[PDB]
């Protein structure tokens, strides 16, 4: 919903319900869409992963044996025309500032089967780490990834996830975990902590999903491209689906992307920002600040207005440090924020079992060819046959922050961060 | 800005709700429905039973609205089996035409020589909103577009088994009572409107479905079925009836014009464009007797006896009546009067009767030099000409009511155009009444005499309503007071109502009415029955009595079933 309860809102998080509305913003919101597919297109390996996803449609649901019907489509208005579609990509939900991807059904992007990807992206606002702006296609490079996730049904459980920080802000022991597909292609220096060989850290679904895979690519190839029940689009399409294994969608990140587009992306704890770097916002006029090649005259060394949604920023922190003295008088108070990452207060590292026995053994995207996924004729709308319960009944889920409070006598770092930023213009050091 | 018939004479009215209820009782749509739908390896089956159908809100001109209440229903979505809720609907647009049929009405006013038209479904059927939900909320908004795209399939497939007829009409039927043709349509046509309450829920009491028609062979090549909503709204009526004015003033002001003797038949003009009848050329109102003893024709000229409807009134002007009354000396004299058709209640029936409305208007020219040369000698034949017209009758007065009225007459004379003018407005007519001595019961005996002399008139007019020349001059001869005259013009005018009042020489029927209004006898007459009768022999509902009758830019009755 475009809005939501105030105590709903995600802290961080920048909701303007009037974003989008009208036509001029919906054809700007296009129009720069369309601008990041073609700088990601022209890159040979943003266009590899845009031939992929265009070719990854979601397995046909066998309804009867040797009845197969789609789970990719979509119904026009009056329910007399559908379309064949692996992903649409849409503008963001209540939070405009969250890119996401989600899946259309939950067990059939769970068990190898794939599902339809939906995805919610801000290609207007753009921040400022450190010396430079984060480029927007990157983060549309990592939601289609995403999507990609969801298209070959290797979704793992919502469960497993690799630990990402320790909350060392409060007096208790906690550990922030991060997501398994955040963490398998964000990227980032913490992604060398896992990808080592040997792994020292290896879960069932790393050996459940090839044989998913394996299980439905046999299906197809003895049940489905035999089949002459369905058009030959349904068979290139899956043949280039199972052309590429679930290996090569897993060592896709953000960093093999940022080697190969040259664009300067967080590299330390990435994906907790929200705790360390308080982000503010820029505009991008795509007919102005944008080109094919990225941000016009490269991402430092171009200038970008500051966006009005800046003050809009809503500043729920997980901590409130109170600065006081031996009188308990309240001298100095400040903001710690959380990450947004679930925080378990058990150690993984204590119960995690290093597996004794296991075997061990090029390009990410290699196997896929550009030229074959482009020859395929696109489906038709007299030929799609669809299954009706394709769709999970979609759920907004709202983060619910808590804040508590800690008073000290000794300053903390946020507390001279704090006293160091001023509004006066006359100023004492 | 009032209600209108866009080119049509004659409407039949009813409301949503009596429509409904005509349905309820003729029981003649389909119950048991089973709709299926077979597309792209998917069915939709939709089996089981509708309950009674109401016509609501939501149709307007040739668009027929219809609720579709669901008792029960059994729906499978590829073998997913759910049950209805018993508040389940639809809402199905249909359209209405009179197809021929085999006669089966029976008309006792007419005689049944036209054919059957019986209002049907056309050969489709759309649906325009439903509601269709489980018990427990569990169906889904494609769920219930596919039910629908399956019950549109049923309702054009299973159309046939709504045999319900709308209405009966007898087309081109001759009338029973040959005067009366104007009360048998011709060719037919239908309307809807209906209106929302406050509330936004359908009003089957105000919402109005007609049907409209031309009679008289008129043409009409516009066939529209617009229905001004106000019709039943201001009537709160389930039934009503509307006669255009048109037909109103070409059929009956006709008749009344030229049976007051003062036009004959190749002297009267019809326009319909001013709603006006008067007289082509230079006619004669009567004969003078002025205070001089000489007898003076009466001239009219053409385009001033005026018969008219203005101000939801039947209005009868003269204009221009002069003629030499003395010395040398011309005046011209105007006058104007309304009248109203209202409904009395008497010995329980609905009588309709043409009663007098507010008073007169009067109005005086003449030239200066006769007011500055011969005041005082002319206002005694001046006088005398004019306590004709007020009295009816042409009898000398006492002078000092005479000074009393001419205090006042000479206060209201003023000099325009070089001419002196005096105006007489609604009160100074009620004034003269008073004033002039002659009680109530001088007036209904002259009223009496005036009515047996119209009968006489009556007997003196032929079939087409004139009376020949010869014999015009037979009965105008006679020397008679102007005031008699108007009096005499009144009545043959009022007893021409009968028309209006009550359907079926006419000379011999005319003295039936004469005698009804002269001794109150209507132990022979029905009233308005007769009259609603012929609205309603050749417009049977599938089953009333009248209350209610107006003109609201059209002659109006309501009425109760």
């Amino acid at each position: 919903s475009l809005n939501i309860n105030e105590d709903q809102k995600s802290d961080g998080g920048i909701y303007d319900s009037n974003f989008l509305l009208t036509n001029d913003e919906k054809d700007e919101f296009l129009q720069a869409t369309v601008k990041i597919l073609q700088r990601i297109n022209n890159n040979v390996i943003g266009a590899k992963l845009l031939s992929l996803i265009s070719t990854a449609i979601p397995f046909p649901y066998e309804y009867k044996p040797g009845d197969y019907r789609q789970t990719n489509y979509l119904v026009s208005k009056d329910n007399q025309h559908y379309y064949t579609a692996n992903l649409v990509i849409f503008g963001p939900g209540t939070n405009i500032v969250e890119n996401n991807a989600v899946y259309y059904k939950k067990e059939d992007s769970e068990n190898g089967m794939g599902t339809m990807s939906e995805i919610w992206f801000q290609p207007f606002l753009t921040y400022k780490y450190d010396q430079f702006y984060v480029d927007p296609a990157l983060e549309l490079i990592k939601c289609l990834i995403k999507s990609l996730y969801y298209l070959y049904g290797i979704k793992p459980s919502d469960d497993l996830s690799i630990p990402y920080r320790l909350r060392s802000e409060f007096n208790s022991l906690e550990y922030s975990e991060l997501d398994m597909v955040d963490f398998l292609i964000s990227g980032g220096t913490d992604y060398k902590l896992l990808n080592t060989n040997p792994y020292w850290f290896t879960d069932n679904y790393f050996i459940n999903a090839p044989k998913n895979f394996e299980k439905y690519k046999n299906d197809y190839e003895t049940k489905i491209k035999n089949n002459n029940d369905i058009a030959n689009s349904i068979k290139l399409y899956l043949e280039q689906k199972f052309k590429t294994n679930v290996q090569d969608i897993w060592e896709l990140n953000l960093s093999y992307f940022s080697t190969e587009f040259e664009i300067m992306m967080p590299e330390i704890f990435n994906n907790a920002l929200n705790h360390y770097h308080r982000k503010e916002y820029y505009v991008i006029d795509y007919f102005k600040n944008y080109n094919i090649n990225g941000f016009i005259n490269g991402q430092i060394k171009t200038i970008l207005l500051l966006s009005k949604y800046n003050k809009n920023i809503i500043n729920k922190p997980e901590l409130i440090v109170n600065l006081i003295n031996e009188n308990n008088s309240v001298l100095m108070k400040s903001n710690i924020y959380g990450d947004g990452l679930k925080g378990t207060i058990g150690n993984f590292y204590a119960v995690y079992k290093i597996p004794y026995n296991i075997g061990d053994e090029d390009s990410c995207l290699d196997n896929v060819d550009i030229k074959e996924i482009d020859n395929i004729p696109p489906i038709n709308d007299a030929d799609i046959y669809p299954y009706r319960k394709n769709c999970d009944p979609f759920t907004p889920v709202y983060n619910i922050t808590e804040t508590k409070e800690i008073n000290t006598t000794i300053p903390f770092p946020v507390n001279y961060l704090q006293a160091q930023v001023t509004n006066s213009n006359d100023i004492n050091l | 800005g009032d209600l209108s018939l866009l080119g049509w004479n004659t409407e039949n009215s009813v409301s949503f709700r009596t429509m409904n209820e005509f349905i309820k009782k003729d029981n003649l749509y389909p119950k048991d429905f089973k709709a299926v739908y077979s597309y792209r390896k998917m069915t939709f089956t939709a089996t089981g039973t509708f309950d009674s159908w109401e016509m609501t809100t939501g149709a307007d001109g040739r668009n027929i609205r219809f609720k579709c209440p669901i008792k029960y229903a059994v729906y499978d979505l590829d073998g997913d089996v759910f049950n209805s809720s018993t508040e389940n609907f639809l809402l199905i647009q249909v359209d209405l035409t009179y197809f021929d049929s085999k006669t089966t009405i029976n008309d006792p006013t007419g005689e049944n020589d036209g054919k059957q038209f019986n209002l049907k479904i056309k050969t489709n059927v759309l649906i325009v909103t439903y509601n269709l939900t489980d018990t427990d909320g569990s169906m889904s908004s494609e769920d219930k577009d596919f039910l629908s795209l399956a019950f549109r399939n049923w309702f054009n497939e299973n159309i046939q088994q709504f045999e319900q007829i709308f209405a009966y009409i007898l087309l081109d039927e001759t009338a029973k009572i040959p005067e009366y043709q104007w009360l048998k349509p011709t060719q037919i046509s239908y309307g809807s409107a209906s209106v929302e309450t406050a509330n936004d829920e359908p009003d089957l009491d105000a919402s109005i479905f007609s049907a409209m028609s031309m009679v008289e062979n008129n043409t009409n090549s516009t066939p529209s079925h617009a229905v001004d909503n106000r019709m039943l709204q201001l009537t709160k009526t389930q039934a009503a009836f509307g006669i255009s004015f048109p037909l109103f003033i070409e059929h009956f002001l006709k008749q009344a014009l030229l049976s007051s003797q003062f036009i004959s038949v190749d002297d009267i003009v019809a326009d319909i464009n001013t709603l006006t009848i008067t007289n082509n050329k230079q006619i004669i109102f009567g004969k003078v007797e002025n205070s001089d003893g000489k007898n003076v024709d009466s001239s009219l000229k053409p385009g001033k006896l005026k018969l008219s409807l203005q101000n939801n009134l039947i209005v009868l002007e003269l204009f221009d009546l002069t003629w030499e009354q003395g010395r040398g000396v011309t005046g011209h004299f105007d006058f104007r009067q309304e009248y109203e058709l209202a409904l009395e209640s008497k010995s329980g029936k609905q009588i309709p009767i043409l009663k007098v409305h507010d008073e007169p208007e009067i109005e005086y020219y003449v030239e200066e030099a006769q007011w500055k040369t011969n005041e005082d000698m002319i206002v005694s034949a001046v006088v005398g000409t004019v306590f004709s017209m007020i009295l009816g009758a042409s009898m000398k007065l006492a002078g000092s009511a005479l000074s009393k009225a001419g205090k006042l007459i000479r206060s209201k004379a003023t000099t325009i155009k070089g001419r002196k003018k005096i105006y007489i407005n609604r009160s100074n007519v009620r004034q003269l009444r008073k004033d002039s001595g002659a009680t109530e019961i001088e007036l209904e005996r002259i009223n009496r005499r005036n009515s047996s002399i119209a009968a006489e008139d009556a007997r003196l007019i032929s079939n087409n309503g004139t009376t020949s020349i010869q014999t015009l001059g037979d009965m105008k001869k006679k020397p008679m007071s102007t005031g008699q005259r108007i009096a005499i013009g009144a009545k043959k005018i009022a007893g021409t109502a009968v028309m209006f009042g009550a359907v079926g020489n006419f000379g011999e029927m005319l003295i039936n009415y004469i005698n009804a209004m002269e001794n109150n006898d209507y132990s022979a007459i029905p009233g308005i029955n007769s009259f609603m009768q012929q609205c309603i022999g050749a417009m049977q509902w599938p089953d009333l009595k009248v209350t209610f009758g107006k003109l609201q830019g059209i002659y109006l009755l309501g009425g109760t079933l």
